[PDB]
């Protein structure tokens, strides 16, 4: 049970990392913003700073508070 | 008149080191530098220690090209001395490189025509579309 | 080798040449204000790709960008 | 005790997704390297100039995101 | 040699403080980037970066010396005052055998008062492993009323030290002529600072040997012991204690040194009841040191045509191979402070580690051999300090070679000959490190493989196939037979670590001879391997700093730079700074291995409690057949001895476990920096700055990520911090629950 | 005096004065008010 | 009764833990005479430990099968009961203090963008200005909402982006 | 090992080893077929992360298997 569960967990983790890697390879190698003047992908690329900043914020929140509660309990 | 390499040239007084002069220098290439050096003086070697240098034009040689550009730049630094470069291939053919203009590429010489350049603002290049060929690294104009 | 380019964004400061360690690029006619020079890459057989010429270029954005390519004896700085 | 560990898992997931989304969105071009689309995907760096440019290619973000994937799955 | 100072060279004013970075004209203009602060911090002490005025540099150094000694003296005064005000020093003094040392008592706020461990003596507090109570007992202190005055004196001296620093920087700033008096500096350090101090301390130990040797070790309460002044002046007292006194001080005038045998004695060893050593041996040693360092400081010509200077001695040393050597080493030293600093730190850390080795097996204090914790603490402390000092000497060698060096006037055929074969040394040491790695580390792999394959009779063992050393055993044999054969006047051997005679004080064996088997052989080979690899790193950083095979124009790039460029396949960690970076990690590895060896040897084959029938050690002799395998270090040493650090939350040792976990945390935190770059981080800061500018709250100073060099610095800093802190917590929580 | 007051706007001031105020306040609140883990109501 | 948890007075494990702690304290409390300092220290420690255990059990806080207190963080379960102080009001208190801090810092960093070389003011602060703004932010919810309706906090897309 | 130490350091050491290998007496027979250099920075960090991941996986799996299928409890 545990062996197969950890197996599939790490398999899914690597497959997700590969999905994101190829998602970046898309923007790097196969992209035509001429055809994409006005779609949702260009919009997503335009406010990228906001997405990155809010990811950073949620990460900071989780890390701060989790480590704080653990250190408090210790 | 760009001067060409001349063998049988004396060398500065030095003991030895363990830098360069490997199998590459025998079967692939070796580079040569020549420069005036008046007022017999002390200098430093890029792949060794300190050495003396007689007055009158003297010639040196090393393994890598930068090992001589370093000496040319040094000579700029202290006293105005004007060395040159040389190339050597397996067939013995010699090629003169620095300075071809005679005026030290940092300064223009009367007139030439350069390559590997395009009149375009920074950026504003082509997207990966229509760049499937990719020709290694594209000149974007050829 | 290393595909080097020079865009029209340039002032002719003569700094990316007195900084290049391999004497790869030249500066021949340009119609400027006070100095009037423009850089050019006539030869690339000796360029190693150290990106020392990109550090001294004060142009915004940079005038020269080294397109990293394939390696060789010169491009790998091999005394052997 | 499940609360704290679920929040640690949320931290790990959000941080890995931050790294991946950042590597993916800042792919065509970032503010430090605007013409990132020209040097492909996996290049070491853009030189020691401009105050230091290390691990700037998206491949390096994938590097760090795989580190965080290992952490989160662990 | 004379004195040469200037009057009011720099006026005292609080203005230059309002402009941080004034010493660096590049920084004084203003902080337009957050890197400005980090460069302010990383360059305040870089005196040779402020300006090329070596006079001002020498003045800055000679002032920072007083600036450091003031802190040193305030530190010693703080230790003495902690011992005075709140501590069980009187309780410890009346009963040193069981009462434990404590000099720190916490405040009752959030439950931290649980740290006030019950140590007895009518007082509770934090146990200290610094070794101040045993050091003070050797001075006849009977009550707390003396440490107050001692700390007062120390604090006054520290104030005067800061005064002297300010005085010699802003009122009596010297000139390079005074600083470069190598003759005077030596003949006054070597003769005065060392000889006079040693003679004074020997005369002190001679007139303080009454309480410790006789009264303190006779059950006499310290209040009962007459005060030291009552021992010094009264001749009847010192005639009753030691018959050699009150003679008339005759043997010392006519040099007929025959009657002075009650206070300058040479015994060696210690009584299994007295616990510690005697003060007469230390007094004789300090008189020998005083005479030696006082005569040695009189072998240099200074003014009156008596002696010979250093320059002539350097000139009169030449050989066939080298020829014209030692040409300008005197100028090498008199020119740069970095050369002298590197040369000092070279053997300074080595002698610190030697002091550690001479302290663990030769406790020079009373009632501390049974204190199994102070020994480990001091030993590991001094070894890490020595490792840091050696790595710093390796760094300052390259520092000297970068800024203050030119092979024209400081020319020396020795140095250029070393440089001309700077590559054969590196190649051969690479091969030797490969040899040692395949021949000192691969043996553990073989042993694990043999123990796993089900063939115990094939594994390397003191029973299956012996691989123990004999050369160290022959040295121990020459030292053991030294008394009465090669050392007639001597009584005992050099140390009880190879001469049997199990000395035990109150069950706990104060000292038992140390064995040397295949395990010690393997571990000493591991030590040699790690030390050689560290020396390889440091020397390959020092040599390849002026020039190299790849980049000839390497001196102009400075000492502190991360790389040159991604050309020629990639250039990373090429500067001597980066070689010091890696040498710090290797010094960590080597010192950690050595300290773990020390701890586990001392706990397995040395320390324990003696019963009616022999001594029962802490561990059941697990050192024999565990060190021969890497799993053994996790089988009976790391796994087994880690119970207290993770089981100490119920007692006053929970802070040790807290530091334990926090050090793990900071270690991984350092890994973060060590494995990442700046591009990712700089672009993340870009997006965060975007988030800021939407509400108009961004800073005026441009927030940039740390520099590559600072990134690596933070990495190594957190890395060594976490490592050393975790190992400290372990060795300090394990050794309290077993002593 | 003037240059001293100017010097007293840097790390050795608030950042010391601050966080000293705050450590003192928190320690005093936890000392007079011994062990809070939930509000009054 | 919520989540299968029981009020913390009826927890046999909680009282067993209190007795365990008191026994562990007294076993080493009996080492000293009633007059010395360590004895008084342990006495006061036991005082506030008994006070811990007594004062918690008021207005209701649930302890589980382990006997330890468990904070309820859902609004709605803290309502319809008496748990609004577990974490519901502390949330608003931290929000107030964090507002206060951010408001003061933002108004400081804005009022400094007008003078020459503002970077200096970030390494050499304006202590009197910081003190003034420190004693003016305890109405920030009023100023924030109406400064939002005002529009003096939205930058009209005049910043540096790359896309 | 591959993560902390980066490429540039190892180029000089490889050049030193080449110097030593070309000068060993009577050991200059048939040469290497390709020039030895330091791993690419991209290659360096790739192999570093590969070792990281594979060691992480093997360690955790060996633990999860041994500490379970040896005690049964
Ligand atoms: C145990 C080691 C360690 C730690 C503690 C962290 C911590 C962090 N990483 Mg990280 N990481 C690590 C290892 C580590 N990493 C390694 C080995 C790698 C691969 C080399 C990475 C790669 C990586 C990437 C790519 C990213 C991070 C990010 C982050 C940050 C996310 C912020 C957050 O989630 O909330 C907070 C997390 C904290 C750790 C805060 C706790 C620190 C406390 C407050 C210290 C307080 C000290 C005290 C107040 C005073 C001490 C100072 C002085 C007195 C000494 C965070 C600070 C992400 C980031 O930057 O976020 C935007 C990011 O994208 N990491
Ligand atoms: C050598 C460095 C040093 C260090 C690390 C400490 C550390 C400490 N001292 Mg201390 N002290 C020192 C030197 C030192 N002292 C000296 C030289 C003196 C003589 C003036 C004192 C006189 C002193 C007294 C009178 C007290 C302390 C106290 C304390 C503790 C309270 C923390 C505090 O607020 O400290 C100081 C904060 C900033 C300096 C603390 C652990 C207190 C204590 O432990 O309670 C009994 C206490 O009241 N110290
Ligand atoms: C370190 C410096 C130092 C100082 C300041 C003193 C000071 C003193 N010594 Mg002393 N002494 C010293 C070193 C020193 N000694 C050393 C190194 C030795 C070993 C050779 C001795 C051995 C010695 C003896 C045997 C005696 C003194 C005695 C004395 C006291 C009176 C004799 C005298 O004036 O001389 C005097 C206060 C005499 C004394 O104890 O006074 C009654 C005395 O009998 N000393
Ligand atoms: C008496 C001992 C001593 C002294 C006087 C110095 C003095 C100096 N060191 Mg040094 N260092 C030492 C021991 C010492 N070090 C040891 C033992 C190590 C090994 C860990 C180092 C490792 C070291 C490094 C890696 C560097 C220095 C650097 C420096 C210079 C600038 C330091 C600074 O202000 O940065 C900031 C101080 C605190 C943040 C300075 C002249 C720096 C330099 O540029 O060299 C000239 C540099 O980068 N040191
Ligand atoms: C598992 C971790 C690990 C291992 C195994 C090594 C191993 C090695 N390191 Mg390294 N190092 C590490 C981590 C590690 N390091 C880290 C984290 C850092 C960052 C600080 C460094 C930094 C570092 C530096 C700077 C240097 C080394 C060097 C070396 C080599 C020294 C020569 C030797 O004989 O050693 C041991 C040899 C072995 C372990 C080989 C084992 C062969 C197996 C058992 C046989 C299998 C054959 C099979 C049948 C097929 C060696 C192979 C030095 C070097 O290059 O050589 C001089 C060197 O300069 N290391
Ligand atoms: C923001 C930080 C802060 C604050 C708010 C306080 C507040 C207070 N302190 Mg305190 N203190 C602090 C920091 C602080 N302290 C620090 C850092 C130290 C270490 C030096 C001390 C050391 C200290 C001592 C030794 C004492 C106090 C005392 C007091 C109280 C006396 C005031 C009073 O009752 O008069 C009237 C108030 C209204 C009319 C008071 C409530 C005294 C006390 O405990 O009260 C009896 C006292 O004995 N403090
Ligand atoms: C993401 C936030 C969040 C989540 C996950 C929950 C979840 C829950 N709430 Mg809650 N609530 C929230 C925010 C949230 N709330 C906020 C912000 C408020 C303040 C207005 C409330 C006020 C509130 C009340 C007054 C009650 C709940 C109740 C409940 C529980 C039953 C749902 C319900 O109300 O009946 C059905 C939902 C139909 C839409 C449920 C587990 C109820 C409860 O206590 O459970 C018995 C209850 O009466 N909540
Ligand atoms: C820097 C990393 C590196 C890498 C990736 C390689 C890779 C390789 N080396 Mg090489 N080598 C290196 C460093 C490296 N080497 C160094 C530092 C030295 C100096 C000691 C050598 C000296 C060396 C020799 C003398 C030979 C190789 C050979 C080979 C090739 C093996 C061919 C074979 O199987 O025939 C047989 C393999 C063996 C006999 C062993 C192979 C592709 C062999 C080769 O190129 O074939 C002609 C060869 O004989 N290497
Ligand atoms: C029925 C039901 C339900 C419902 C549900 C829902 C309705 C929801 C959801 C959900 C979801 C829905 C989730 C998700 C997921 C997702 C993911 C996981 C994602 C992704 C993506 C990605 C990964 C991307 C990639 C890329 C990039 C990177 C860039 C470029 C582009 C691309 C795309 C390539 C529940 C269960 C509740 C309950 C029971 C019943
Ligand atoms: C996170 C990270 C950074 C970023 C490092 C940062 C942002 C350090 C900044 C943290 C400091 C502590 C900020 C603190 C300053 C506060 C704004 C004010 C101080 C608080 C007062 C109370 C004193 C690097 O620069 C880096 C470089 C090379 C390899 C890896 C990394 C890396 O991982
Ligand atoms: C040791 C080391 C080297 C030198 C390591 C070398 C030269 C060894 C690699 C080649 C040898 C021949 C490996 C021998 C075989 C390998 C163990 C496995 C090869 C199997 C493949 C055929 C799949 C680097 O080049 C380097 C580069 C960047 C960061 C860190 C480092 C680094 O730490
Ligand atoms: S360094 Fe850049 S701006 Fe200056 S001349 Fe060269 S290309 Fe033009």
């Amino acid at each position: 049970q545990a062996s197969l569960y950890t197996h599939h967990q790490y398999i899914a983790g690597f497959i997700m990392c590969g999905a994101f890697a190829h998602g970046a390879i898309f923007f790097i190698r196969d992209y035509d913003p001429e055809q994409n003047k006005g779609n949702v992908l260009a919009r997503v690329l335009d406010h990228k700073e906001a997405i990155i900043s809010h990811l950073s914020w949620v990460s900071l929140f989780l890390g701060f508070h989790t480590l704080g509660l653990y250190v408090h309990n210790d | 008149k760009q001067p060409e390499l001349d063998p049988d040239t004396p060398s500065p007084i030095f003991g030895g080191s363990t830098g360069g002069l490997l199998r590459k220098a025998q079967v692939e290439e070796f580079y040569v530098i020549t420069w005036e050096s008046p007022k017999e003086q002390i200098f430093e070697m890029p792949t060794g220690g300190a050495a003396i240098m007689r007055k009158g034009p003297n010639l040196l040689k090393f393994a890598r090209k930068e090992q001589c550009m370093a000496l040319t730049t040094q000579l700029r630094s202290k006293f105005r001395q004007t060395p040159c470069f040389y190339r050597v291939y397996a067939d013995g053919k010699v090629q003169y490189l620095h300075p071809k203009d005679g005026v030290y590429p940092e300064k223009v010489n009367a007139g030439r025509v350069g390559v590997n350049q395009n009149m375009r603002s920074i950026g504003k290049n082509v997207d990966p579309i229509k760049v499937v060929k990719f020709t290694g690294s594209e000149p974007f104009e050829i | 080798a290393h595909v080097v380019k020079i865009y029209d964004t340039c002032i002719g400061c003569t700094q990316c040449v007195r900084a290049c360690p391999l004497d790869v690029l030249e500066m021949v006619p340009w119609d400027g204000c006070k100095a009037a020079q423009m850089a050019s890459s006539p030869r690339t057989e000796d360029c190693v790709g150290c990106k020392r010429c990109e550090t001294a270029c004060p142009t915004d954005f940079l005038s020269v960008r080294v397109y990293l390519g394939n390696e060789s004896t010169r491009s790998l700085g091999l005394a052997y | 005790g499940d609360f704290l560990v679920h929040h640690a898992i949320a931290l790990g997931l959000h941080t890995t997704t931050l790294i991946l989304v950042k590597g993916a969105l800042d792919a065509r071009g970032s503010k430090l390297m605007p013409d990132k689309k020209d040097f492909g995907y996996s290049f070491p760096c853009d030189g020691p100039g401009r105050g230091g440019t290390c691990d700037i290619s998206a491949y390096d973000a994938f590097y760090l995101a795989v580190f965080w994937m290992l952490n989160t799955i662990g | 040699v004379k004195i040469a100072v200037d009057r009011n060279p720099v006026e005292t004013n609080f203005e230059k403080w309002a402009k941080p970075g004034h010493f660096s004209r590049a920084l004084a203009k203003g902080p337009n980037t957050t890197t400005w602060i980090w460069n302010l911090h990383a360059d305040a002490h870089d005196f040779d970066n402020h300006t090329s005025d070596l006079e001002e540099i020498s003045r800055k150094v000679f002032s920072a010396h007083f600036g450091q000694l003031g802190i040193i003296l305030i530190w010693l005064s703080g230790m003495y005052f902690h011992g005075a005000r709140f501590s069980n020093y009187e309780g410890w003094l009346s009963d040193p055998t069981h009462i434990k040392p404590s000099a720190q008592v916490v405040w009752p706020i959030v439950g931290q008062e649980i740290l006030n461990g019950d140590v007895g003596g009518g007082f509770q507090g934090i146990q200290i492993t610094s070794g101040f109570f045993q050091l003070w007992r050797a001075s006849g202190i009977t009550s707390e009323l003396q440490l107050y005055s001692t700390a007062i004196g120390g604090l006054v001296l520290a104030a005067a030290c800061f005064f002297a620093g300010w005085f010699h920087y802003h009122k009596a700033a010297p000139k390079l002529e005074w600083f470069q008096n190598v003759e005077s500096m030596l003949n006054h350090h070597l003769a005065g600072l060392l000889g006079l101090g040693s003679l004074a301390w020997a005369g002190h130990q001679i007139h303080v040997s009454l309480p410790v040797n006789k009264l303190l070790d006779a059950g006499v309460d310290p209040k009962e012991i007459p005060l030291p002044h009552e021992f010094l002046l009264n001749q009847s007292i010192i005639a009753d204690l030691y018959p050699s006194f009150s003679k008339g001080l005759a043997p010392f005038f006519t040099l007929n040194w025959a009657e002075y045998s009650d206070f300058l004695t040479f015994k060696g060893g210690l009584n299994p009841v007295t616990g510690g050593l005697w003060l007469s041996d230390t007094a004789h040693h300090h008189l020998a040191i005083a005479v030696l360092f006082l005569v040695a400081g009189h072998q240099y010509r200074t003014n009156w045509g008596i002696g010979h200077s250093i320059k002539d001695i350097l000139e009169s040393h030449k050989g066939p191979f080298t020829g014209n050597g030692h040409a300008g080493l005197y100028e090498i030293l008199t020119t740069s402070w970095h050369a002298q600093l590197a040369i000092n730190l070279a053997l300074f850390g080595s002698l610190s580690i030697i002091v550690a080795h001479h302290m663990y097996a030769m406790p020079p204090y009373p009632y501390l051999a049974t204190d199994y914790g102070t020994q480990l603490s001091l030993f590991t402390h001094h070894m890490w300090i020595g490792g840091f000092c050696v790595v710093g000497a390796g760094a300052h060698a390259a520092i000297f070679m970068v800024r203050d060096y030119d092979p024209t006037n400081n020319y020396n055929n020795l140095l250029d000959r070393v440089i001309r074969h700077r590559d054969a040394i590196i190649s051969h040491l690479n091969w030797v490190s490969i040899f040692l790695g395949f021949h000192s580390f691969g043996l553990y792999i073989h042993n694990d493989t043999m123990s796993a394959l089900g063939r115990p009779q094939d594994m390397f063992s003191d029973t299956a196939i012996q691989l123990q050393p004999v050369f160290a055993q022959w040295i121990q044999n020459t030292h053991f037979t030294a008394p009465q054969l090669t050392a007639p006047n001597a009584l005992a051997a050099t140390s009880l670590t190879w001469g049997g005679d199990v000395v035990a004080v109150g069950g706990k064996v104060a000292m038992m001879p140390i064995a040397l088997g295949t395990s010690d052989f393997l571990v000493h080979h591991i030590h040699a391997f790690t030390i050689h690899v560290t020396v390889l790193i440091l020397l390959k950083g020092v040599l390849f700093a002026r020039s190299s095979r790849l980049i000839p124009d390497k001196a102009n790039l400075g000492f502190r730079f991360p790389c040159d460029g991604p050309g020629r396949g990639g250039t990373c960690q090429v500067s001597a700074w980066d070689h010091v970076f890696l040498g710090l990690f290797w010094m960590y590895n080597s010192l950690s291995i050595v300290i773990f060896h020390f701890s586990w040897k001392m706990q397995s084959d040395v320390w324990g409690t003696v019963t009616d029938s022999g001594v029962s050690h802490i561990t059941g002799g697990n050192f024999a057949q565990s060190a021969n395998t890497i799993n053994g270090w996790l089988r009976d040493f790391l796994w087994a001895q880690s119970s207290q650090v993770i089981q100490s939350y119920g007692s006053a040792l929970s802070a040790y476990g807290l530091m334990f976990l926090g050090a793990h945390f900071v270690w991984a935190f350092s890994l973060m920096f060590l494995f990442s770059g700046r591009g990712y981080w700089q672009e993340l800061i870009e997006s965060i700055v975007w988030a800021h500018n939407k509400l108009r709250v961004a800073p005026s100073i441009q927030p940039r990520a740390l520099s590559i060099t600072q990134g690596r610095a933070v990495g190594v800093a957190h890395y060594l911090l976490g490592g050393i802190a975790t190992t400290w917590s372990f060795f300090l929580a394990r050794i309290i629950a077993v002593g | 005096m003037k240059d001293f007051t100017t010097y007293l706007s840097t790390a050795p001031v608030v950042g010391l004065g601050w966080a000293i105020f705050t450590s003192g306040l928190l320690i005093e609140i936890n000392r007079f008010f011994p062990d809070p883990l939930v509000f009054s109501f | 009764d919520i989540a299968g948890l029981t009020p913390c007075s009826e927890s046999k494990a909680y009282n067993k833990l209190e007795r365990k702690e008191l026994k562990v304290l007294d076993k080493r409390l009996k080492q000293y005479e009633p007059g010395s300092a360590p004895y008084l220290a342990l006495q006061a420690t036991k005082e506030r430990t008994e006070n811990r255990f007594k004062t918690y059990a008021k207005q209701g806080l649930l302890c589980g099968n382990d006997g330890l207190p468990h904070l309820i963080s859902d609004p709605g379960l803290a309502l319809r009961f008496n748990h609004a102080g577990e974490v519901f009001i502390p949330t608003f208190g931290f929000l107030y203090v964090a507002g206060y801090i951010g408001h003061v810092g933002r108004q400081y960093i804005i009022l400094s963008k007008e003078d020459a070389k503002p970077t200096d003011k970030e390494i050499i602060l304006d202590v009197p200005l910081a003190l003034k703004l420190a004693f003016q932010g305890w109405a920030w919810p009023l100023a924030s909402i109406q400064e939002l309706r005002n529009g003096s906090l939205l930058e009209k897309d005049e910043n540096i982006t790359v896309s | 090992m591959f993560l902390i130490s980066w490429r540039g350091y190892w180029q000089e050491l490889i050049e030193t080893l080449v110097w030593a290998h070309e000068k060993t007496p009577l050991a200059n027979l048939v040469y290497w077929k390709d020039k030895p250099v330091a791993l690419s920075i991209v290659q360096a960090r790739l192999v570093g992360l590969a070792h990281f991941s594979v060691g992480y996986i093997f360690t955790y799996a060996a633990f999860l298997i041994a500490s379970t299928a040896g005690r049964f409890g």
